[PDB]
């Protein structure tokens, strides 16, 4: 049963999903459930069901598959040839679950502030909620030498629905009381090149992606607004006018604009799509050109294993190498979630005034 | 030449194509604040004004083989707070530059440009309130590779469709990236050249075409794509089998068993 | 190399361009540059490149032409058979350049008024800027017996861009200070049949077009608001409420509506497209039916020189005579720039109160 390679746009799709941790993987051990890691046997690439042993299309989403279809498999695609994608996908999956636990944590606390405490901060300012960063996803590959990316994915039912719900609830509260969070950024790119660091946070080394070439285990980074409180001319009134998120992002419930967090986990800021865009989706702030590199090893692997015409007729002009190049030039468009280029142009307060340090996430007035 | 047969035209809306599907399109990335006004003359020396900015798309002429383009802005609006398409002019501009289109941001990178054709638009009121409807157009351009005479291998050939005007077009008035949100009809100007997914090939391997196109890819292929041709040759076989075969659902026949044989061994 | 006649819509296009002075003409002497008059060898008619010796299509805008293509030319189209178009085009060209110099002149002056002078007029009214009409394009075919239409076209780079820019600047100023110009009309048709004339202006004879059958040399006509100033009940307050352009046309920066001038040159008012239409284009106030007559002689010329079927198949039903007739009935639509039918319906002040006379253009309060 002869099989063909997938088309360019289907590999672009694989990559886009990987960086949302939603690639549909099938292993003979665990089936279509990727909660427990196992070597991929098949992966869904833009509708097509691809064999991870030859990278041939052996099915589609239309007909259900319980096993890897019997096919004439060249068997020359090695695990090492596509693990970069598998890594990207699994790590993002671990990352989203980690980010969720963090959001819930802030939510619950914020949703417990006594009406008195709230009102006091509304009037004079000062701390309202503080989370010990040591408690932010303590046993993830991002916070412990013992954990690995191959570890089981924390089973979370309705991950995306909760992420949407909680992030919304949290931000609506932060907005109605003109509060100030120390875990948000107007432009996440400032995290890698802009904000000034203090404490241990100074040695931070941003890979700016999710790959197995730079430790992803690190601390929870947030803003140190301490010196702001101290400042006389920057009291409550000041905060209400420039610091509260609404001033730079717009009022949460009335904006399309995305909001980003500071590097809370995996030295990777999170971007949340605006509320009026439909729902609040979360995406890691990784460049498209970076995402594409996860298939760099696969290109050579395919070129070595498949026939010239087969590669040309499936991947298009320039074969798969050509596809890779043409895609690299389009990365900003074809490999970039819309939310990443949806930040408010106008920014009063900004991200460059106070320093970022490994510390406790918190909401204050 | 041997594989090809008389081709048929194809329709596209360059604006709604996916650039990761139609390998013959290039685009200036949005969100970069890219925006620059330029000036180009037509073959009669007349100077024209138009803007290139984030979102602007062009057709990569190189490698598509002889091809005729006809653009129909009929039905579209393009009406903005400070821009009325009625009486305005649109044109086809052909660029010749060594710099890749995606990288453009300043007028200095466009190399050699010529407005090759233009028409004046007529707008009225459409069934949709507050919207203006542009009259049917037939802006044409024939891409003849031999006329361009590409020499320098680093030369890129681009095709654009935007508003052109005798007066500088104020960027905040007319904000559209181009007028590619229209009906484009491509017609091969040769039946001896064949392409595969956007680019010319000197020869085809029919059997490797089998099962290698996604619906997206087929739809985005050029009118002279080998697949399209394979399909028209194959349909004569389908027609033949039907003249002889009166088999009902699930009934075998002399024309179905050949597959059964392959399946049996497979 | 057999050639065919152009299609109806292409001749309509030629005419429309002629009355904007933008017909692309080619002469063996000057090439595609028409700065210096010469007999036309080719003209561009709606995309097609037509031979002016047989009126056959010998090319298009797609392929560049350096000479008149070698073709089987019947050579029966005489210069006299299409000069009416050439005349129209060249005269409009001369007209636009003349109108531009006038606009610039008002602009510069208005853009020099000392803040004191301005403010005084803002408060009490009275003259603010005055141009000696003898200085308005003194050496044009419109102001001197010595000049001719065949004279060289004043080389002006970016004519249309300047016309747009200056007209805008000038009107924005006139609008912000509620000023009053004496060179504008709410409905240019009133110039030919409405406004009452005084002085020598009474003998004015409007051809209502640009043709070689009525002198186009005349004075600069404007409104004589003199008796308005004198009137007690029509002081500054009155002007701010009814006379300033904004009251009848709308606020310049917020309107689609066109603004017209009084007969400044060639006894032909100029119409400027509204600012919110995209740009400010200038067009002479000539009826479509008038424009069409420029090809009346060409029709007979073609009917005499071409074969019956050739004319029928190119010009359509009724041949070229039929085309001419059908077009005459459509003139209001197919030969009328949109700006000419875009004036405010509501007009408080109007054009009929004060008289028009050959005088100095001016802006006052
Ligand atoms: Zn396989
Ligand atoms: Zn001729």
């Amino acid at each position: 049963m002869e099989v063909c390679l997938p088309n360019g746009h289907q590999i672009v799709d694989l990559i886009n999903n990987a960086f949302e941790g939603r690639v549909s993987i099938y292993s003979a051990q665990e089936g279509w459930d990727k909660t427990i890691s196992a070597q991929p046997d098949m992966m869904v690439c833009g509708g097509a069901v691809v064999c991870m042993h030859c990278l041939g299309v052996v099915g589609s989403l239309q007909r259900k598959l319980k096993h890897l279809p019997h096919h004439r498999c060249n068997q020359q695609i090695r695990h090492q040839d596509y693990v970069d994608v598998q890594f990207a996908d699994r790590v993002t999956a671990h990352w989203k679950r980690g980010m969720l636990s963090f959001v819930c944590q802030m939510h619950a606390m914020m949703n417990d502030v006594s009406p008195e405490d709230l009102d006091r901060v509304r009037t004079e300012g000062g701390s309202l909620v503080e989370l010990n960063w040591l408690q932010v996803d303590p046993n993830s590959m991002f916070r412990s030498i013992h954990s690995s990316w191959t570890d089981p994915l924390q089973v979370v039912d309705d991950l995306d629905t909760k992420l949407d719900q909680y992030w919304t609830a949290l931000n609506l509260m932060i907005d109605s009381s003109d509060l100030v969070p120390n875990f948000m950024m107007r432009d996440p790119s400032h995290a890698f090149n802009g904000v000034r660091l203090e404490g241990d946070a100074r040695q931070t080394q941003f890979s700016r992606t999710f790959d197995s070439r730079s430790s992803l285990e690190w601390g929870v980074m947030v803003y140190d607004y301490s010196e702001l409180e101290h400042d006389p001319s920057k009291g409550r009134a000041y905060r209400k006018e420039l610091v509260t998120p609404a001033r730079d992002f717009g009022h949460f419930g009335l904006s399309h604009y995305s909001r980003a967090t500071t590097p809370i986990l995996g030295k990777m800021p999170a971007v949340f799509s605006g509320m009026l865009t439909g729902n609040c989706k979360m995406y890691p702030f990784i460049k498209g050109t970076a995402k594409l590199k996860t298939v760099r090893k696969l290109v050579d692997s395919v070129n070595h294993a498949w026939g010239v015409e087969k590669i040309r007729y499936a991947l298009g002009p320039g074969g798969m190498t050509g596809w890779y190049n043409r895609t690299m030039q389009q990365a900003p468009i074809v490999l970039t979630p819309a939310a990443l280029t949806m930040f408010s142009d106008t920014t009063k307060f900004g991200d460059l005034d106070y320093p970022v340090m490994i510390g406790d996430p918190m909401i204050l007035g | 030449p041997v594989f090809a047969i008389p081709p048929k035209p194809a329709d596209y809306n360059v604006r709604t194509l996916k650039i990761d599907e139609a390998t013959w399109l290039r685009m200036i990335p949005k969100t970069m604040g890219t925006l620059f006004q330029i000036q180009v003359t037509d073959n009669t020396g007349t100077n024209w004004h138009f803007n290139l900015r984030g979102g602007t798309r062009v057709v990569n002429l190189d490698q598509i083989a002889p091809m005729r383009f006809v653009l129909d802005l009929g039905g579209k609006s393009y009406k903005e707070t400070s821009w009325d398409p009625n009486g305005k002019k649109v044109g086809f501009i052909v660029f010749q530059s060594k710099i890749p289109f995606e990288l453009w941001t300043a007028a200095s990178q466009i190399g050699q440009a010529t407005v090759v054709n233009y028409v004046q638009l007529y707008a009225e009121d459409s069934s949709f309130t507050a919207q203006s409807i542009i009259a049917t157009t037939s802006l044409a351009y024939n891409y003849e590779p031999e006329q361009l005479n590409k020499t320098d291998p680093e030369m890129n050939y681009y095709l654009l469709a935007t508003f052109i005007d005798s007066a500088a077009i104020t960027p905040t008035n007319m904000t559209q990236p181009d007028v590619w949100d229209a009906l484009l009809t491509m017609s091969p100007l040769s039946a001896g050249e064949v392409t595969v997914k956007g680019a010319v090939v000197s020869e085809v391997v029919p059997a490797e075409l089998i099962g290698s196109y996604t619906p997206e890819s087929l739809n985005a292929s050029l009118p002279n794509d080998a697949a399209r041709c394979m399909i028209d040759r194959a349909s004569k076989i389908a027609e033949a089998i039907k003249i002889d075969d009166d088999a009902g659902p699930d009934e075998y026949s002399p024309n179905s068993v050949p597959i059964q044989g392959q399946l049996a061994i497979s």
